[PDB]
RNA sequence: AGACCCUGUUGAGCUUGACUCUAGUUUGACAUUGUGAAAAGA
RNA sequence: AAAGCUCCUUCGACGAGUCGAGUAGUUUGGGAAUGCUGCUCAAAAUGGGAGGUAAAUUUCUUCUAAAGCUAAAUACCGGCCA
RNA sequence: UUGACCUCGGAUCAGGUAGGAGGACCCGCUGAACUUAAGCAUAUCAAUAAGCGGAGGAAAAGAAACCAACAGGGAUUGCCCUAGUAACGGCGAGUGAAGCGGCAACAGCUCAAAUUUGAAAGCUGGCUUCGGCCCGCGUUGUAAUUUGGAGAGGAUGCUUU
């Protein structure tokens, strides 16, 4: 941790403590992939397949249209960044397809 | 009281910004001049300090130990060097001091 | 209507671990 | 400014039951009392400093000791609990120096406990021995175990040859070079990065 | 464990095969009565994760919902008071159809505790919802710790007044500052905000 | 009932005048204006032994 | 203390391309809404 | 037979028509930053929510939602006793 | 043909439960108008009166998807203060919080997501000689272990019932 400068304004102002390094808590350990939990979603995605929007964004990026879908994927889904991480998924969707294929 | 009142006497005779969700602990800093510096001081050695009984001790006053952010420069200090733990000091205020033979360094 | 009092005193396992390793102590703190 | 334009005397409150509620909560506080003794009415806790700018000068009573304040003091977080010591899992201890008070906080206290065997005929070697179960006791961890100077003091004496030099250019012209610096950051690597790019298309 | 398997297919909304299966048991749902026991949860991981157990006492009973909005009951769909810009049409009733789903099922089996419910299928018209209910008169519900919390006489009809999860929801008890008027009870907020307080020595 | 009923003094003039009191009770001519019957008194302020 | 006249921050009943609304009616879109073919195209 | 402490290569599952987005009604101090409900769309895995001015980019700080229990301090023009 | 399930039924079957009263306080739902704004469709009265459903001696809330930006506090509730402040408001009458701080009172926990798989170890009911035995529920998961504060798998040597 950068040590605090021992003012009250600027840059790293606070007062000077001695900081410490905490072991990682477990709550925060939330959002982390697990083996089992990739196995699981691969396999049920195996099983499941695409919904009917999605299938319609592979379609626009195999025609190439990255910013139609990201905008159709923005439309659908109400978040710009939840837009992006949907299109880079089904990049490698399709990257995992082709090189199966 | 009733009997006190009048109505018995007339017996028979009738600009600029919008600052959303302000917290007022941001701009918290109560100011203190340099005329009431040294009432910080307790009376003894404050006594003391101004007799003149101590020639080669120098006090250290803590504004935020009593409640206070910034110094200020109203008045004057006599010639008696006084360092001063501050987190906001005005300019007069640090040469006012500066001239009483004191320094004022900075604390958060 | 009301529960009975020994299915009020069900308590489970490991509070029942729990209370027997560590139960509320008798303790006094010097002055 | 009065707000008296709604039904107000339905909702009017008044406090005649104030001698009355206190007296009641001096009666609960003393069945309390003989009901917990010989053990003292509250429990023990931590020194903490109080959030903001305005009140971290000052320290107070938390909730509870950490884990990592337990753990360095050698009081396990089952046997914490039940000796009178509360416990506070959501608090951290992000610097040495609180860390450091409230585990020598803890050892005063354990030091200072006397431990009653669960069964008096066969005493355990953690427990306290009959001969040392006897000493004037305290029934108030506010009043012994409190917060003994909250503020930092205030009135400190140096001698004259150890008075500071003072940092160079003045105190008012620190806060505002610090001041000046924090708003201008940003634009400074915006400034660095495009000679850092100019230097590297024409070097 | 399959139900892990259960919950990330259940996820998968707008596959073929949960399509396909919400599309024939919406119509077999609606070919049956509106309120009826279903003899065991067609959602066994949601069931299980929202405190269904297979013992005896649990009971769970699908319930249909007509779905929308609210009509004010006054004849000819008019008010006649002060204009208010708005139809009967575009009145939002302040609770969930899943909890007006509880109460109906409640009213049907008062005997029982609602403890929770779940969405299971919906449609143009109705939604349907799952309702799992315990047996506080029988003895294995009596004898299990963690359970007889409900045999309590305080826990009578918790959709009633809005204690089950959806009631939480509708009340909107939530720490924080988007929640500052009702956090800890709305009405009691208001009374607390507006209650005169006067003091003896005032 | 949330008429005024008690009424706040200063701690300051409620020792002043507990001061004043003493004070007066001192003075035997203000305890004939009293009227209390303390002709017979040998002493004013009168004290007795605490071993009585 | 009827009737008549005059006044009102007047009340109420009724009418109308007076104002703002609204029941009802009409039009468009979305979901309920599934299964195939035969073509026209990209 | 259970239970606690200490250390660690490693593992570490954590709640879906749910969060969120738009819209309408209602409500709020939150008519630029509030909550609830209906309709439509509809999520993710260091992910998600929040950080009271809309958005993009790079960071940071906090927690860990969509399952559940729990006394006390608090209210009391009903009932009983005083 | 004889059976085993699954679903749906019948029975004055064996054992139980709910209705109504009360409703001062509490949890919700629904919901005005007089009144104040010159009048008045925003507004105010008021998220009130009336109406409806549901508990208890308290109820509810409650152990952070919190507050903060600090040297960081640390479940909920209530009092004082914050504060008539930030903020909202036709043509303005007006409306109006929250963090921190002090206090009263303080208490922490249970599941789902894991295979016991070298042994469903779990539970309702009937008969009892009170030792137990049957009919069943349940593998579409009852026991034990774990809940993020972690925990699981090893190593280690002492402590507790």
């Amino acid at each position: 941790p950068v040590e605090r400068t021992g003012l009250i304004r600027g840059l790293n102002k606070g007062h000077k403590t001695t900081r410490r390094v905490l072991k990682e808590r477990p709550s925060r350990r939330k959002g982390a992939q697990s083996k089992r939990t990739q196995f699981v979603r691969s396999l049920i995605r195996e099983v499941a397949g695409l919904a009917p929007y999605e299938r319609r964004v592979i379609e626009l990026l195999r025609n190439g249209k990255d910013k139609r879908a990201r905008k159709f994927s923005k439309k659908k889904l109400g978040t710009f960044g939840r837009a992006k991480r949907k299109c880079e998924e089904l990049q490698r969707i399709i990257a995992e397809s082709r090189r199966a294929h | 009281p009733t009997r006190f009142s009048k109505t018995r006497k007339h017996r028979g005779h009738v600009v600029g910004m919008r600052h959303f969700h302000l917290l007022r602990n941001h701009y918290w800093r109560p100011s203190i001049n340099i005329d009431k510096l040294w009432s910080l001081v307790p009376s003894d050695v404050r006594e003391q300090y101004l007799s003149g009984q101590k020639k080669d001790t120098a006090p250290v006053i803590d504004l935020l130990s009593h409640g206070y952010a910034k110094l200020l420069g109203k008045g004057r200090l006599p010639e008696i060097p006084v360092v001063v733990r501050a987190r906001y000091v005005s300019a007069e205020a640090e040469r006012k001091v500066k001239e009483a033979g004191g320094v004022v360094e900075l604390v958060a | 209507r009301r529960l009975s009092k020994e299915d009020a005193s069900r308590v489970l396992e490991k509070t029942k671990k729990r209370l027997t390793h560590f139960p509320q102590r008798k303790y006094a703190v010097k002055a | 400014n009065n707000h008296f334009r709604k039904h107000w005397q339905r909702r009017v409150r008044c406090h005649f039951d104030q001698p009355g509620k206190k007296v009641t909560r001096r009666l609960a506080r003393r069945a309390k009392a003989a009901a917990l003794a010989p053990r003292p009415v509250d429990k023990l806790r931590p020194i903490v400093r109080c959030p903001t700018v305005k009140y971290n000068r000052r320290t107070r009573l938390g909730r509870g000791f950490t884990l990592e304040e337990l753990k360095a003091a050698g009081i396990p977080r089952l046997l914490a609990p039940t000796i009178g010591i509360a416990v506070d899992h959501r608090r951290k201890n992000l610097s040495e120096e609180s860390l450091a008070a409230n585990v020598q906080r803890l050892k005063d206290y354990k030091a200072r406990l006397i431990l009653f065997p669960r069964k008096s005929n066969k005493p355990k070697k953690a427990d306290t021995p009959k001969d040392q179960q006897t000493a004037e006791t305290t029934t108030s961890l506010r009043t012994s175990f409190g917060v003994e100077q909250p503020l930092a003091p205030g009135f400190t004496e140096i001698s004259k040859s150890e008075i500071p030099a003072g940092i160079e250019g003045g105190a008012y012209r620190a806060l505002r070079k610090a001041r000046s610096d924090a708003r201008l950051v940003g634009v400074r690597e915006k400034r660095a990065k495009e000679k850092a790019e100019a230097e590297a298309n024409k070097k | 464990g399959a139900l892990k398997y259960l919950e990330e297919l259940s996820k998968k909304k707008q596959s073929d095969v949960v399509r396909f299966l919400l599309r024939v048991r919406c119509w077999e749902y609606r070919q049956l009565n509106v309120i009826h026991r279903a003899s065991r949860p067609s959602r066994p991981d949601k069931a299980r994760r929202l405190g269904y157990k297979a013992k005896q006492g649990y009971v769970i009973y699908r319930v249909r919902v007509r779905r929308g909005g609210r009509k004010r009951p006054v004849p000819k769909g008019a008010t006649y008071g002060k204009p208010t810009n708005q139809g009967v049409n575009q009145l939002k009733y302040q609770r969930s159809l899943r909890a007006t789903a509880e109460e109906r099922v409640g009213r049907r089996c008062s005997n029982l505790r609602v403890l929770n419910s779940y969405w299971v299928n919906q449609d143009s018209t109705y939604k349907y919802y799952e309702v799992i209910l315990v047996d506080p008169n029988h003895k294995a519900i009596r004898r299990d710790p963690r359970i007889n919390w409900i045999c309590n006489p305080v826990h009578k009809h918790r959709e009633c007044r809005g204690l089950t999860s959806t009631g939480k929801k509708s009340r909107g008890l939530n720490k924080g500052h988007r929640f500052n008027k009702t956090r800890a009870g709305r009405r009691k907020t208001w009374k607390r905000h507006n209650t005169l307080s006067l003091w003896r020595y005032r | 009932i949330w008429r005024k009923w008690h009424v706040k003094i200063n701690q300051g003039q409620k020792r002043f005048a507990t001061a004043s009191a003493l004070a007066a009770s001192a003075v035997a001519p203000l305890l004939m204006a009293r009227g209390h019957q303390v002709s017979t008194v040998p002493e004013v302020p009168l004290v007795v032994d605490s071993a009585a």
